[PDB]
């Protein structure tokens, strides 16, 4: 079952065909109490990208 | 030297899949946008696209709340290299999280049609793609030759594969096509419509878009090659494209003065010789 | 985002400037007592790009300024029942030539009269 983050999408330009991009920790804990969870609940999921 | 495009989009589907789209635009055959336009349009407060990107005639623009109400968004485009040939460009619109939810869209230049023209009739459909002819009034202007303008063009260069002489009666128009309803005089060749004979109806097809145009009563001969659509009652129509030699038949009201008189003479003596003889030479 | 508008007998000419603190595609519309305002002209951001009611066909241009960022409307050959309330108004999402009403943020005019 996938669970996507409404937002924190990112569209970035290629350059010498690779792109570099990261989520950061306050994003990412934002979103993750948007979702009505918290880090304790990351026991066996996965982020799928 | 340039071209100002616009963007709508909306959707009507919000019970099915949701969220963003992607709008995937390709420009004219040789235009490429202008990037100040597109980077004031993002670089906007209230900024309704989110991403660009211009590479030629690509641009890639990113909605980040499709609306259910019309939205367009306009900017530019300027002119490398001529326009080869006239043709309609395309426009897709993906689903962001389900790309294969697309609508791919055509669109035509500023003042053309968004499909090729194509006359369609029940399981043929051929095509109607080209140049449109000419009203060559040969015989009002004063021309001469050694049978060589009308049984040069029916029996060496070109070879026409239907002739008749008809008369308008009607005028009307069926999507893209004028169609003219004629009634066949006498038959001057034929080799596939072997059904045609004296007071029998036609049809003529012309493409909407130029300038040719058959008046009511007047009488008409008509050659050129032989069409692969058929009428609603199961008859063949014919196609008025190019290389077909269209020509109003004079009533001799325009001609009993002297000048004309020899010209009108080369007219019968070439009907006459065409209807009587197989196309000769 | 505010617009500032500042600028006869019947024959002459006359032009007026629009001045906005953003650059865009700023248009032209004017208003008549009694009757629904209609526009005059157009102009794109960059300027190369222009278009003209068709009762003003070739009669008014349009041009604009890279420095201070205003758009010029010179009027020579001013008909005299062209009498109306003249407005600069524009949108942010560049739709050059959108005949209908829909620009956002309208301008407050200047009140021009001619005399035959
Ligand atoms: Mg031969």
């Amino acid at each position: 079952k996938k669970t996507f983050f409404r937002g924190l999408e990112s569209q970035t330009k290629l350059v010498n065909g690779q792109s570099h991009i990261s989520l950061s920790k306050a994003e990412f804990q934002d979103a993750l109490e948007k979702l009505n969870m918290g880090i304790t609940d990351l026991q066996g999921l996965r982020l799928y990208v | 030297s340039r071209v100002h495009y616009t963007v709508c989009i909306w959707r009507n589907g919000k019970v099915g899949l949701s969220g963003m789209a992607i709008a995937d635009v390709t420009l004219l055959s040789g235009f490429h946008a202008l990037r100040a336009d597109l980077e004031k349009l993002t670089s906007l407060s209230d900024r309704y696209v989110s991403h660009f990107e211009t590479e030629g005639p690509h641009v890639l623009l990113y909605f980040d709340s499709v609306p259910t109400s019309r939205e367009c968004v306009g900017f530019e485009a300027v002119q490398e290299v001529p326009v080869g040939l006239v043709q309609p460009a395309s426009a897709t619109l993906y689903d962001y999280y389900n790309p294969e939810r697309r609508c791919s869209v055509f669109y035509g230049a500023p003042s053309k049609s968004r499909l090729l023209a194509t006359l369609c009739s029940a399981e043929v459909c051929q095509c109607a793609e080209g140049k449109c002819p000419r009203q060559r009034r040969a015989l009002e202007r004063g021309l001469q030759d050694e049978d060589g303008y009308r049984m040069k063009f029916a029996c060496y260069y070109p070879r026409v594969e239907y002739g008749f002489q008809v008369k308008v009666l009607r005028e009307d128009s069926r999507a893209a096509f004028r169609l003219f309803e004629t009634k066949i005089t006498q038959v001057l060749h034929f080799t596939k419509d072997v059904k045609a004979a004296a007071n029998q109806m036609r049809n003529f097809l012309v493409r909407a878009s130029c300038r040719l145009r058959l008046e009511p009563g007047k009488e008409y001969l008509i050659m050129g090659l032989d069409g692969a659509t058929y009428d609603l009652e199961g008859h063949p129509q014919y196609l008025l494209d190019s290389n077909s030699w269209i020509e109003e038949m004079p009533s001799e009201r325009l001609c009993r003065s002297t000048r004309q008189r020899a010209a009108c003479a080369q007219l019968n003596d070439f009907l006459q010789e065409y209807g009587t003889q197989g196309c000769q030479v | 985002v505010q617009l500032v508008e500042s600028g006869v007998q019947a024959g002459g000419s006359l032009r007026l400037s629009c001045v906005a603190s953003e650059r865009t595609y700023m248009a032209w519309f004017r208003q008549a007592p009694g009757k629904e305002r209609e526009f005059v002209a157009a102009i794109t951001s960059s300027g190369m790009m222009t278009e003209y009611a068709p009762s003003v066909k070739g009669r008014f241009t349009i041009s604009r300024d890279n420095a201070k960022n205003t758009v010029y409307l010179q009027m020579n050959s001013l008909k005299p029942e062209d009498t109306a309330v003249y407005y600069c108004a524009a949108d942010l999402r560049q739709r050059f030539g959108e005949r209908v009403t829909e620009y956002d943020y309208w301008g407050q005019g200047t009140q021009v009269t001619v005399s035959s």
